[PDB]
C-alpha cells in the first residue's frame, strides 16, 4: 500500500471518545469526481 | 597409568567445544527479540524457526559433549 | 518412452573423456603401489 | 520549537521534549536533536515545552528535525483526548467488517487504527 | 569383481527405472513419480540456462543432469545403513572431479587459444602487482581442480562414519547400568535427526556439485 | 564404515569410470530426449 | 599416582574454557532486549517470554560445560 | 607404545576444537534469515532455498571435524 | 608431588582464560544502553533493571571460569 | 618410532582447528546475501553468483585445513 | 624444585591471557557512548554515569584476571 | 625423532594460519554484497575493488601455506 | 637450564594478552571519527570521550607487557 | 640439537597464526571502501588512497609476524 | 643448554601472537575515516587527525609485542 494513501486513510480511521468537530469531518469525507482525457476526448469520467 | 590419565584430558580438550554452541543459540534468539519488535508481528512465522536454529546450535554441541564421554570412557 | 535420437554425445565432448584416461593410467600405478599393503 | 501543523488548524505550529513514533522505532529529540527526516508512523505522542506535556494521538506524517531545533511536525490530524472507547467499540466492527471485505491495505490499516487508538 | 562394481550397476539399473519405468507405460499427463522428473528437468534447463546461459547451455546440458542423476542417486543409495558406498571411496569422486576440470580448462585453451591466459587477469591493476595477480590467480583456478570433488566425498563419508561410532555407543548407552535404561529414547532420537539429515545433505551436494560445475563452464566458456 | 581404504583402486574404477561414461551417452540420446518428445507434444497440441 | 591427580586437575582447567561462550550469548540477548525495546517499548510482554528463554538455554551449555569441570576436578 | 596410544586420544581431543566455527555458522545463517524476513515480509520464497544452502555448507565444515575426531579415536 | 604442585599452578591459569567471555558480555550490554537512551531519551527507568540483570547473569558465567580456577591452585 | 607415529596423530588433530575460520566465512557470505537480497528484492540473477564464489573461497582454504587433518592422520 | 619454579614462570604468562577480554570490553562501552552522545548531543549529562559504569563493570573482569597473575607471582 | 616429530606437528599448527583468509575472503564479499544490492549499478566500479581486496586476504593465506610445504617437503 | 626457559617462554605466554588492547584503541577511535561525522559538531566532548576508552583499552596490554618484562628481565 | 630444530619446525607453525589476523585485517579495509563507494557513489576518487594507506599498514603488521617465522629459522 | 635454545625460540614465537591484534585495529581505524568521510564528503579535516593518531596508538601495541619478541629471541 501506497504510503500516501495510507496516511490519508490513516487520518480518515482515526477520525473515526467521539468528541471530533466539523472540520475533521470535513477533512474526511468528501464526494468528486475525475476525468481521464485522451492525449482531449474524455475517456470515462470516473468518480474519485 | 599415561592412559588413564588421557582419558581424562581427552574429556577436557572437548569439553571447550560448547563455547560456540552458547554464544549460537543466544544468536538466534537475539534476532527473534529484533525482529519481532521490528514488525509486532513477524512471530507466528519466525518463533517455530526461532526454535528450529536453537536446536540446531544446540546439536553442534552436542556432538562436543559425545567426543568427551567417547575420550573419558574410551 | 525410449528412443534413440543421434544427438551430440562426442564432437564437443571429447576433453572429458581424455581426462579420465590419464587418471586411469595413473590409476593403475597407484593401485598396483597401493596392493602391496 | 516545534511545529505540529495540521491542513485546517495547527497544534505547536523553544519545545524541549518531544517524543514521536518513527519509522526509526520510537525517537526523542531534546533541545538539539541531530536533523532528521522521518514519516511518522500512526502514533501515540507526547510533546514536552518545558515539564508541561501535551499527548497527543496522531494520524501519522512526517517529522523532519530542522538544524535550528524546528521541529517540523507535518500531520493531517492530530489532543489525545478527543479520541480517548465507543469509537473503539466502532472501528473493531469495522475492522471485523473491513478483514472479510485494496481492501487487504483498508482492513490493515484499521487493524492498525484500532489498536492505536485502543492505546489511547 | 568388486563390492564397487556390484553398485555402479546398481545406480546404472535405478536410473533406467527412473526413465524407462517410472511412468506406467508412455503418457503426456504422466504418473505421481514423473511429476518430480518434469520438475527436475525444469530446474536443471533453467539452470544451466540461468549458470552458462550459452546456446551452448544445451550441449553442456546432458553433462549436467548425469552429473546430478549420479550424485543425487548414489547419496541415497548410499543412505542406506548397510549400502557400500561408491562416493565413501575419495578415489573415485576426486578423479571424476578433475576430470571434468580438466575437460573444462583444455576445452576452454582449446577454443580461447593462449588468450585463455587473459583469464588470469581480468582487469588491469598497477604494473608491479600484475604479474602477482596471474600467479595466485591461476593457483586459485587449479585449486578448483580438488575443492569440488573434497567437499561432497568428506560429507558423505561423514555421515556414514557418524552413523556407525553411534551406533557403537548406542550399544555401551545399553550396557550401562539399567537407572540410565530409564528415559533413554535421546540417543535413538540423535541418530533419527541424523538420518533425516543425511538425505538431505546427499540432495544438496548433487545440486551443488552441478551448479558449481556450471559456473565453471560458464568461466572458462565467458572468460574473465 | 571401519575399512574404506581398498587397494583395489584400479579395479573400482574402471567400473566406475564405465559408469559415467555409459549415463552420458544413455541419458544424451534416450532418457533427456524422450522427456523433451513429451515437452514438444504438449506444446505443438498447443500451438497447433 | 601423580599424573592421574595432576589428569584431573588439569582436565578440569581445560574445561573451564568452555564457560565464556554461554557468557557471551547472555550479553547478546540482552543487548537485543535493549535496541528492541527502546525501538518499540510496546513489544515487552510478548517478549518476555522468549527473552527468558533464550537466556537460558544460551546459560544451560556453559552449565553442561562446568558440569564436566567439576567432575574432572574433583574425581 | 602409550605414548602411541596416549597420541591417538589426544590428537582426537584438539580435533574436536574445529565444530565452534560450524555451530556459530548455523546461528548467524538464522539470524540473517530472520533478518531479511523481518524487514521484507515477503522476500521468504527466493531467500528461503538461499538460506537453507547456507545452513548446509556451514554445518558441512563441522562435519568434517567431528569425522577427524572419530578417526582420531578410534582409528 | 612436584608434577602435582606444577600441575595446579598451570590449570589455575588455563581456567582464568574462561572469564574473558563475560568481560567483553558485561560491555555489550552497557553498549546497547548507551545506545538505547539515545534513542528514545527517556527508555532508562524501565530498562535499567534490566541492564543490570543482563550484566549480573554473563558476569555470573565469567564468575564460574574464576572458582574453577581457585579449586585448581589451592585444592 | 613411537614418538614419530604419535606425532603424525598430534599434528592431524592440529590441522582440524584450521577448519573453523571458513565455517564462520561461509556463514558471513551467506549472511551477505540474504541482506543483499533483502535490500534490493531483486539483486539475485547477479549476486547469486558472486555469493556462490564468495562462499567457495572461503570453504576452501577450510578444505585446505582438512586436507592436512587426512595427510598426517592416514600418514 | 625447576619444575615447580619453572612452572610458575610459565603459568604466569597463561593466567594473563584472559585479560584481552576486559579490554576490548571497556573500548565497546566507550565507543557506544560517543555514538549516543552524536546522536542526541544533550544525551550526555544523563548517559555519562551509566557509560563510566558500564567501563567499570567490564574492567573488573579484567581486575579478577590479573588478581590470578599476582596471586601466582607473590602468593 | 624429535625432529621428525617436530616436522608433522609443526605443519598441523601452520592450517590454523589459514582459517583466518577463510574469514576474510567472506568479509571483502559481504561489503560487495551489500553495496551492489542498495546500488543496484556500484558494480561495475565495485568489482575490482572487491576481487583486489580478496587476493590481498588470500596471498596473507598462500604465506601460510607456503611455510607448511616448507616444513613438510622439507 | 629448565627455569631459565620457562623464564623466557613464560614472557612469551604473558605477551598473548596485548592484542585485546589494540583491538581496543582502535574501535574507540573508530567511533570518535563516526560521532564526528555523524554530527559535524559533537567533536569537543566526544574527543575527551574517545581518548578516555582508548587509554583504557591500551591499559589492559599495558599490564600485559609488564609482567612480560617482569619474567624476562627478572 | 634434537631440542632445538625441533622447536624451530614447531615454532614456524605457530607463527602462521599471526598471519590470519593481517588476512582479516586488510579484508576490513576493502570491506570499508566498498561500503563508503556503494553508500556515496562519488567519494571514490579520495577514498580510494585512503584504502590503499590503510591496507598497507594492516599486511605490515603481518608482515611483522612472518619476518620473526624468518628468524627464528 | 638445548632446552634454554629451544625456549628462547618458543617465547619469541608466542609474543608474535600480539601482533595480530595491532594489524586488525588500524583496519578498523582506517574503515572508520573512509566511512566518516563518505558519509559527510567534507568531515575529512577534522576527521583526519584523529585518525592518524589512533593508527598510531592501535599499532604500538603490535609494537610492544614485537620488541619483546625481539628481547626473548635474541637475548
Amino acid at each position: 500500500i501506497s504510503y500516501a494513501a495510507y496516511l490519508n486513510v490513516a487520518a480518515q480511521a482515526i477520525r473515526s471518545t467521539e468528541l471530533q468537530t466539523a472540520s475533521v469531518l470535513n477533512r474526511s469525507q468528501t464526494d468528486a469526481f475525475y476525468t481521464q482525457y485522451k492525449n482531449a476526448s474524455e475517456p470515462t469520467p470516473i468518480t474519485k | 597409568q599415561l592412559v588413564l590419565a588421557a582419558k581424562y584430558i581427552g574429556a577436557g580438550i572437548s569439553t571447550i567445544g560448547l563455547l560456540g554452541a552458547g554464544i549460537g543459540i543466544a544468536i538466534v534468539f537475539a534476532a527473534l527479540i529484533n525482529g519481532v519488535s521490528r514488525n509486532p508481528s513477524i512471530k507466528d512465522t519466525v518463533f517455530p524457526m526461532a526454535i528450529l536454529g536453537f536446536a540446531l546450535s544446540e546439536a553442534t554441541g552436542l556432538f562436543c559433549l559425545m567426543v568427551s564421554f567417547l575420550l573419558l570412557f574410551g | 518412452m525410449l528412443k534413440r535420437f543421434p544427438t551430440p554425445i562426442l564432437k564437443v565432448y571429447w576433453p572429458f573423456f581424455v581426462a579420465g584416461a590419464a587418471v586411469y593410467y595413473g590409476m593403475s600405478k597407484a593401485a598396483d603401489l597401493s596392493s602391496n599393503t | 520549537k516545534l511545529q505540529f501543523a495540521l491542513p485546517h488548524e495547527t497544534l505547536y505550529s523553544e519545545v524541549t521534549q518531544v517524543n514521536l513514533p518513527a519509522k526509526s522505532g520510537r525517537i526523542g529529540v531534546l533541545a538539539n536533536h541531530v536533523p532528521t527526516v522521518e514519516q511518522l508512523l500512526p502514533g501515540v505522542v507526547e510533546v514536552m515545552e518545558g515539564s508541561n506535556s501535551k499527548k497527543f494521538f496522531i494520524s501519522g506524517g512526517f517529522a523532519t528535525v530542522q538544524p535550528d531545533s524546528q521541529l517540523c511536525v507535518t500531520a493531517i490530524e492530530a489532543p489525545l483526548e478527543s479520541f480517548s472507547e465507543n469509537i473503539k467499540n466502532l472501528l473493531a466492527e469495522a475492522k471485523k467488517n473491513v478483514s472479510s471485505s485494496r481492501e487487504a491495505a483498508e482492513a490493515a490499516i484499521q487493524v492498525e487504527v484500532l489498536e492505536n487508538l485502543q492505546s489511547v | 569383481l568388486t563390492t564397487f562394481s556390484l553398485y555402479t550397476i546398481i545406480v546404472l539399473l535405478v536410473i533406467t527405472s527412473l526413465y524407462t519405468l517410472t511412468n506406467n507405460n508412455n503418457k503426456i499427463i504422466g504418473s505421481r513419480w514423473l511429476i518430480s522428473q518434469e520438475a527436475i528437468y525444469d530446474t536443471i534447463m533453467n539452470m544451466t540456462k540461468g549458470q552458462i546461459g550459452g546456446k551452448n547451455w544445451g550441449l553442456y546440458f546432458p553433462m549436467i543432469f548425469t552429473l546430478f542423476m549420479f550424485i543425487f542417486i548414489a547419496n541415497l543409495i548410499s543412505m542406506i545403513p548397510y549400502s557400500f558406498a561408491l562416493s565413501a571411496h575419495l578415489v573415485f569422486i576426486i578423479s571424476l572431479s578433475i576430470v571434468i576440470w580438466l575437460g573444462n580448462t583444455i576445452l576452454g585453451l582449446y577454443k580461447h587459444g593462449w588468450v585463455f591466459f587473459s583469464l588470469f587477469v581480468p582487469a588491469g591493476t598497477p604494473l608491479p602487482l600484475v604479474p602477482l595477480l596471474v600467479i595466485i590467480e591461476t593457483l586459485s583456478y587449479f585449486a578448483r581442480a580438488i575443492s569440488l570433488g573434497l567437499r561432497l566425498g568428506s560429507n558423505i563419508l561423514a555421515g556414514h562414519l557418524l552413523m556407525v561410532i553411534l551406533a557403537g555407543l548406542t550399544f555401551n548407552f545399553m550396557l550401562i547400568n539399567l537407572f540410565t535404561l530409564v528415559f533413554g529414547f535421546v540417543p535413538l532420537a540423535m541418530i533419527l535427526a541424523i538420518m533425516m539429515l543425511e538425505f538431505a545433505i546427499g540432495i544438496i551436494q548433487g545440486y551443488v556439485w552441478a551448479i558449481l560445475t556450471a559456473s565453471y563452464l560458464k568461466d572458462a566458456v565467458y572468460l574473465h | 564404515m571401519p575399512q574404506l581404504v581398498p587397494f583395489y583402486f584400479m579395479n573400482q574404477l574402471t567400473y566406475g569410470f564405465l559408469l559415467m561414461i555409459t549415463l552420458l551417452i544413455l541419458f544424451s540420446q534416450f532418457f533427456l530426449p524422450m522427456i523433451l518428445r513429451l515437452y514438444v507434444s504438449r506444446l505443438f497440441i498447443s500451438k497447433l
